[PDB]
RNA sequence: UUUUA
């Protein structure tokens, strides 16, 4: 893969899906085809008719993600949202 | 034994044709192939609108099989 | 490749190519590929005005993902011949 | 950790699985093939936009818009 | 193949199909193939609740299937 | 194929509705499009208006058509 | 000169990616691969509607998101000179 | 992982 995984381990990263679901978690293992293993993941959840975040979170603890359906992936650390540049 | 079996025994046969979209088709079929590409002949078509629909007739009208939901065979 | 011959028995022929962005355009078939790609040439927009970015357009390229139909005016050797080819495909594939 | 062996881990054991879309599964988890469609039992579907819960026996999931498999399923 | 194993022991039996659309299909389950084509005998469509269409014969192109079920 | 279009000036529309107007470069086997000089046209019923956008590299699956001008 | 060549070619200059959803990311093109998968350097991360932005350090793209990529016209005439 | 999801 084009991106080194293992740089992030144990690191919080943001993995975004296809369809607009966003999470955090820190990275615990990975395979060749970009499944994951997050923890301490929390869920960003977003409006059901903008789609757009509200702010609020949920927690899901350990999760597996599957790689065909991940579309983004950033560490957190460094990150910021940052007014109209 | 498989279920293309149900398209190919229709063959020349009137079917049904349930699209994505909110399509419908009603035609002769004269061909298919694995992807559900298909022509058929003598074919109306019936779009519902959100409640209204429209009717349309095509005398010969090929079909890309990646919009097919579902297929019938004439009863 | 049933589809794709049935096409090139169509070139020089006038077809009408309906996307699935619901836009309708007629034209001439010139080309046809593998993917069932097609180029059109001497076209016209169907409801033309609600489409003015393609006015100055005489010839085009289609993605063969973006059809959902192509229809045409039917003919009896077309028809019986198509339907030939497709059981001949399955008596020999 | 390999993600495929903790979900190999969780056969037998409730496993939550979150679509892409607002749909969720929670059930047993009885095995998966190398696409990761799962064959679930004493499973409820959530349809997370209207709250309404449906209830399956034993069922194939498509793992086609699976986004997230959380085991020990759903809180 | 635990998918295989489920879907040859729901073959010839009565089961749920819903497609990502949402719209499910009740029928008895005659075969399917590597794509998850589906033909389906004594079948009836329901949208929402709603119990749309019949069909004596369906086939199901596999690509909208979301799943399975058995009934 | 599009070496017909190599080198001409086209209009291409994507699957979001949006329109591009440049000089075709080259394409591939995904019909994945290289334009130079392109412009996007923003239209309003039959009114435009035009931004410079520079070179684009157009993912195919995103292509609806493209036209010669 | 084809595209995914190009794009090959851009490993180290800024790019614009837009997403299919409308999302945009101008950053350095760290790497690319015959996928169109994407690794971008110093980002900012523009939201659909341009009313929400983002700075982030690096980023990975999967290819099959990709609407569209913007380089600039100095990167197209260096490139065909060498 | 783009033209048969």
């Amino acid at each position: 893969s084009i991106l080194d995984l293992s740089r992030y381990q144990d690191q919080r990263i943001q993995a975004t899906f296809t369809g607009g679901r966003q999470i955090t978690g820190i990275l615990k293992g990975f395979d060749q085809l970009m499944n994951l293993v997050l923890d301490d993941v929390e869920e960003q959840l977003r409006n059901p008719e903008d789609g757009k975040l509200t702010g609020a979170i949920r927690k899901l603890g350990l999760v597996v993600v599957r790689g065909t359906t991940l579309v983004l992936i950033a560490p957190m650390d460094g990150s910021e949202e940052i007014p109209n540049p | 034994a498989e279920p293309l079996d149900l398209v190919r025994l229709s063959l020349d046969e009137i079917v049904y044709v349930k699209l994505r979209g909110d399509r419908e088709l009603n035609g002769r079929l004269h061909a298919y192939d694995e992807h559900l590409n298909m022509v058929l002949g003598d074919a109306e078509e019936i779009v519902t609108i959100f409640l209204k629909t429209i009717r349309k007739h095509y005398e010969m009208l090929f079909v890309r099989g990646d919009s097919v939901i579902l297929i019938a065979p004439p009863r | 490749m049933l589809f794709y011959s049935f096409f090139k028995t169509l070139i020089d022929t006038e077809v009408t190519v309906e996307l699935k962005n619901d836009m309708s355009i007629r034209g001439i078939l010139k080309s046809v590929d593998q993917f069932l790609n097609v180029k059109l040439e001497n076209i016209s927009v169907v409801d033309a005005s609600k489409y003015p970015h393609m006015a100055a357009v005489k010839d085009l390229f289609i993605r063969g993902s973006v059809v959902r139909y192509v229809h045409m005016s039917s003919a009896y050797v077309d028809t019986i011949l198509l339907a030939d080819a497709c059981r001949r495909d399955l008596a020999n594939n | 950790i390999l993600p495929l062996e903790l979900i190999d881990k969780c056969i037998g054991s409730n496993l939550w699985v979150i679509m892409k879309s607002e749909r969720e599964f929670a059930g047993t988890l009885v095995g998966f093939d190398d696409y990761v469609n799962i064959v679930l039992k004493d499973v409820t579907e959530y349809d997370t936009v209207t709250g309404v819960t449906e209830k399956h026996s034993e069922m194939l999931l498509n793992g086609n818009g699976m986004c997230m498999l959380i085991p020990g399923g759903k809180p | 193949s635990s998918p295989n194993e489920f879907l040859n022991k729901v073959i010839g039996k009565k089961v749920l199909i819903r497609l990502s659309s949402g719209v499910d299909y009740k029928g008895i389950l005659s075969c399917l193939d590597g794509y998850m084509n589906l033909a389906l005998e004594r079948t009836e469509e329901y949208v929402n609740g709603k119990k749309t269409n019949v069909y004596g014969d369906a086939f199901i192109r596999g690509n909208n299937v979301l799943y399975v079920s058995a009934l | 194929s599009l070496v017909d279009y190599v080198d001409r000036k086209v209009i291409v529309v994507l699957r979001d509705g949006k329109k591009l107007i440049g000089i075709l470069r080259s394409f591939d086997q995904f019909a994945n499009l290289m334009l130079q000089y392109t412009i996007e046209r923003i239209y309003v019923d039959d009114m435009y208006g035009d931004i410079d956008r520079g070179v684009y590299i157009v993912r195919g699956e995103n292509v609806v058509l493209l036209g010669e001008l | 000169m084809l595209p995914l060549t190009l794009l090959n070619a851009t490993q180290g200059r800024p790019i614009l990616v837009e997403l299919k959803n409308g999302e945009t990311f101008n950053g350095h093109l760290e790497n690319c691969d015959n996928y169109m998968n994407l690794t971008l350097r110093e980002v900012i991360r523009t939201m659909p509607d341009g009313d929400k932005f983002f700075r982030l350090p690096e980023c990975y793209i999967r290819g099959n998101n990709i609407k569209y990529l913007r380089i600039q016209d100095e990167v197209l005439s260096q490139v065909a000179k060498q």
